């Protein structure tokens, strides 16, 4: 028994982010989908985009670690600094968490888009099982499966058989 | 029944990360965002650096012995050390921090004679606190002493006009003797006054004799005072004793005309670490160098240079993969 | 006549965030769906998460309300403070508004997911009416309804009846 | 036909909130984010607090009458009041704000004698401005007056080395008499000078006689001057009149060795409100205490302690439920 | 041959943001959908909402362009200023980019909602072609098309003919 | 087969914008967010403005010739110019920047006599540096000179109590003569002292004779010193020469009682641009006026007034339309 993404993930898919698992008379197989994998991987370079805000700007010493500055201005400086620190700490944590949400959401989004695309290829020849699979209502040998994976499948070629089996 | 399923990867164990909604959400992959380790060297490859050693950065201007090799330095990076002194004969600069900031970015300093000559007096006073052989003084100034022994001291003028098209850094000292015996022993007896006039600057000073705790075995002190003299402007010193006189003015190589002795703004840092000509970095702190791809750092909020942004947090994990959902049965 | 979420909300559902309303021969009923309600309610603790940024950091006085500080440093201090105020005010308004967007979006999201799940249970036994209801093309007594609500319904048990009534 | 519908709750009237896109969107439920009300008490439950009353916080150091109970205070929270005075005989501290900041965090103060003894002179000068029964002075210092009536004043030295491993807070005063008659009546005739020497500190002072507006019926003034003397270092006072001398040095309980009289950094606040041992808070302002669950506050941008962040807005509503869409017909 | 939004955009729709393109025996046409266009256009007023943060607060000079302020406090000021500049620059870029994401996402959202709405009007009378069109399985003259566009179409009126043609 | 398609617009070429995820995504339409062009005028329509011309803003207080028309100005917007001078006879204010800030927000200034009269002395000293016709002085003060020629100078008092319920701005000068011949020629011979007493303020000053570089052909200088005297409080000047006396006090129209001569806080700017009564603006800088709908500006980080927020970036494009996806075949 095989199951799609609504149920869970696939520990065995080590070749890509998204993929197809099938069952037919010839047996059972899993293959990564290259295009959607790259698509996802390509929106992942946050690290130097998080870094592309890393400054053009050079800062100098404003106080003195060896010979303490006078008390009043030392208090103003120290206060200002810890104030900027609160703010950057807050910015950094917010940026990371926003990036994290975007990354998670967009991963689901891509998986969902692949799923929708396959559903539309299959037209009236298949039904959704509720777990992220399509029950295909006609024989689909290995080559037919391949044609679903590479977006070649011609629903009209199996329509008549599939409709009969559905009804 | 023939069937095709759509699915996504998972691993047995992922990394927790935070989102907006939720905390500790598991993803296939993550990477750290906050640098926590520094290089314990000053990374000076590809820059001109000077280690000022025991020479305080203000010393470069007036020239106590420990600063002999640094009177005309050229530097992209200036390393102050923890123990440094600006002095040999004990004393302070007024506005000391402001000046340290000026030198730190100077790109190095260049000297020019001011052509003060004397004749009435001794202009070669020396102290045991400034040993360079037997006894000497601040290389860049002259201790104007009484010519005989207990002789009252002439009511002298000295004038210097800034020739260059850059600002000149002029510094002079007031000698607070250990006792009023020594004061009028080294100078005159009647009250002594020093007037220093610019176009802009105009203030005065007089000497406070009195015994202070010995520092380098001197109960005396010198107040060091400084001015930036504008291009074109002139400065007049009028004084009747207790006067430590400038001999050469300072210019900042950062304002020089495209030619040799230019440099351009330098970066002054203060550091404990050994120099290493063998690594690079653009960010420094007391422990050394922060050279890191990450965008944040939790090492030292006072790092200077071009630096990751400093944050209080030690870890901020960034998701590099989707939410991890293990395979069911 | 009954209508789903595409039309509107249910003033009468006081028991939960989401629910099922049905009609059959034995009458008309509404029941909260507990699981998806809690799911939504569980992502609501923003108040102390908005507060979890409330500082470890202690600030001291830098100026004086009783004996005014010298004018020039008092201007610098005042200016610095108002500057930080602009910034926090802006951060606070942005944080609240982002939380508000997420809360609204995620509520729709959950409602949509419950709906999708039911659609997939019903397979070919029902049709979406376009208001957030399924027209069920077989008799569905109270116990059959219950089985839709608790995700027990077995579509194959009514398929043949439903297909006949659809066609 | 049998039918099942999916739906979500709604209420008759919801609360408006703002999102990113839109303004005034109605949601089932919301909660306020910005505290707008404070407690009009100082909430001191579970902390050690001192209400300095009419005693100015600088007074604790030099000891005018109104500060008698506060010369060695121990406090986690220090409440300055609006009316306070640091003085009895009129005058100012140089760098007054800096010191206030030092005392505020001190955790309280501890006093120790400096072992100055005299003999030539009167060391018990007293004024009607410092009434403590008849006439007295700054509890913690000594007004060094001329021993007879119009006697010129000895050229005295005094020295005190900081024994402890903490910094010592030393303060002295310069006496600006009402008239040049009274000056040389209370001291000597020839110009008077005070030199104060640390390892670090070195500056001097002399007295400006002349009539000033009467303050507490005194035309005179005292300039109060202060220094932090480092562990090991020593300070020398050399003076010939017009000198108000320290008797006890100050130490800050915050730098004491784990033992009694420690405390740890305190929080100084300035406040108008009554104390209440009966409520808690870690955030204070002039109106009292902010104790609130919310994350922001609009009460006072100068609140001190551990505080909600201050924001200029009075309300920032947070959605606790979905968009409100009433039931159609 | 015509194609919907899943394929691409329509350069020739100059009249609205979203629209219907049809084919029938009477020919081929395109018409903007007013309501969903306005809906989208109405959430576009960012410029003065980005501006509604533009301050009530007045700032004064803190230093001097004509007579340079003393070095130490001039350095503190300058340092503080460049610090606030880093912060606002970062806030500005983040606000813009967030608004940009929202604008893009919400445009897709509206398009998708119009699409879902039509799908639900058509019930069993039509099948998705996978490019953002419906193949309609009965004659749909200009008036019938109009009725789809203005949300009047009554699927039951064509159901029997459409079911026959589907099977 | 009959068919219906859903679709959205597109254009041949769109504008690139940034999102969170991606950079350079093409949208149907965009608009700029960052203003980069200013108005090269000072836009003064709807406000009361004064162009101080060659009159330095501190000049309005003491009244050198170039400031004659500005001694009692009323202004909503004050335009300092680049060339301005506060002086005619050369000199500086202590705490000069602080005061500039005070005047800038003042709303203009209002003068009131302090009722000092003299009798022993000449009170009409005049210089060639303050030409107004022949030779005059600071309109608002009086150069108290020796009455004869080489006469020692009386030990004078002067007192002024602040009548009003606003603070009074009092300024006085110390005259640093070119030589000690001229000093005791224009005043007395023995050391000269000036004591200035408030309730709060209390410090003193004495004159430093000596030659300085000529400025407006004067080797002399005046130290200008100032105080804000609180409502009720009084100030006493005690002096024996070298004293440049206040004649009128200054009040800030911002503190006046609702009546004429009020104004309310003004905005001081410093600018190079011509005035234009013909355009509006609430944001200014050296190059003129920023009047713009956009929310950010990259023109000048020191712009003052009510201003777009300053940002380092020159462009931040905002999407006003959906993602652009061209039509395929
Ligand atoms: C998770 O991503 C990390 C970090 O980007 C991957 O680590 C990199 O692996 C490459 C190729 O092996 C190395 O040469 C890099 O230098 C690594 N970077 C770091 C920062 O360690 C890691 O392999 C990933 N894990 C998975 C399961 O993809
Ligand atoms: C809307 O939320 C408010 C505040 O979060 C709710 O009022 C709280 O309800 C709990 C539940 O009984 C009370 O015990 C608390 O004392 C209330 N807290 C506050 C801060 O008011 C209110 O219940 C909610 N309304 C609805 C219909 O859910
Ligand atoms: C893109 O939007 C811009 C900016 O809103 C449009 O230009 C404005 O539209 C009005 C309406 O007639 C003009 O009168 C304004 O003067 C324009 N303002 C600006 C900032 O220039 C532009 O028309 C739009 N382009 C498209 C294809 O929609
Ligand atoms: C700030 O100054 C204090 C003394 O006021 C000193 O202990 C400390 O080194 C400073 N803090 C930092 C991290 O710069
Ligand atoms: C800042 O100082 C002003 C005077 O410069 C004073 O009146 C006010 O109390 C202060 N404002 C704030 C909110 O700190
Ligand atoms: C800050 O100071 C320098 C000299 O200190 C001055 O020229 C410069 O214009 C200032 N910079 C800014 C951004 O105001």
């Amino acid at each position: 028994a095989i199951a799609g993404f609504i149920e869970n993930g696939w520990e065995g898919l080590i070749d890509g982010w998204y993929g197809f698992r099938h069952q037919n008379a010839q047996g059972q197989g899993t293959a990564a989908d290259y295009k959607s994998t790259q698509a996802a991987i390509d929106q992942i370079t946050g690290k130097l985009n998080r870094l592309i805000e890393k400054t053009n700007k050079q800062f100098e010493l404003i106080d003195n670690e060896f010979t303490e500055v006078e008390q009043q201005i030392g208090n103003v400086i120290n206060w200002t600094r810890d104030s900027l620190t609160e703010i950057w700490s807050y910015n950094a944590e917010l940026l990371v968490a926003m990036e994290n949400q975007h990354t998670i959401d967009l991963a689901d989004s891509e998986m969902n888009k692949l799923y929708e695309r396959v559903r539309r290829q299959l037209r009236e020849n298949a039904e959704e099982d509720g777990t992220g699979c399509f029950e295909i209502f006609h024989r689909c040998d290995d080559q037919c499966m391949e044609s679903i994976r590479n977006n070649t499948y011609n629903h009209t070629e199996y329509r008549q058989e599939a409709l009969q089996n559905r009804i | 029944g023939d069937k095709i399923c759509l699915g996504h990867h998972a691993v047995a164990n992922g990394t927790k990360v935070n989102t907006l909604t939720e905390r500790g959400v598991e993803v296939v992959n993550a990477t750290e965002t906050v640098e926590i380790t520094g290089i314990d060297k000053v990374c000076t490859k590809g820059k001109k650096a000077v280690d000022l050693g025991s020479c305080g950065i203000l010393g470069t201007i007036i020239g106590p012995p420990q600063c002999d090799l640094h009177l005309e330095f050229k530097a992209d990076l200036i390393i102050e050390r923890r123990n440094s002194s600006d002095i040999c004969y004990p004393g302070r600069f007024t506005n000391e921090e402001a000046l340290r900031q000026i030198i730190r970015e100077s790109g190095g300093i260049d000297k020019e004679s001011m052509g003060f000559r004397y004749s009435g007096i001794r202009t070669d006073g020396a102290t045991s606190a400034c040993k360079r052989s037997s006894s000497s003084f601040y290389s860049e100034m002259k201790w104007l002493s009484s010519s005989m022994n207990n002789q009252v001291f002439p009511q002298l003028n000295q004038t210097y006009r800034n020739t260059r098209k850059e600002p000149a850094l002029i510094v002079w000292g007031v000698h607070h003797s250990s006792s009023l015996d020594e004061q009028n022993k080294l100078y005159g007896t009647g009250n002594k006054l020093i007037t220093v006039g610019s176009s802009k600057y105009q203030q005065s000073f007089s000497p406070s004799p009195g015994a202070r705790p010995k520092v380098n075995g001197q109960a005396g002190r010198i107040d060091f005072h400084w001015m930036l003299l504008d291009p074109g402007d002139t400065v007049t010193f009028t004084f009747n004793g207790a006067f430590i006189a400038p001999d050469r003015a300072t210019f900042l190589r950062s304002n020089a005309p495209s030619g040799i002795e230019y440099n351009g703004k330098s970066l002054g840092i203060q550091s404990d670490a050994q120099i290493d000509e063998s690594c690079e970095g653009e960010c420094f702190y007391s422990g050394g160098t922060i050279n890191s791809p990450l965008p944040f750092q939790n090492i030292d909020s006072r790092a200077v240079g071009k630096c990751p942004r400093y944050v209080k947090q030690s870890s901020l994990p960034l998701a590099l993969g989707m939410k991890n959902v293990p395979e069911k049965i």
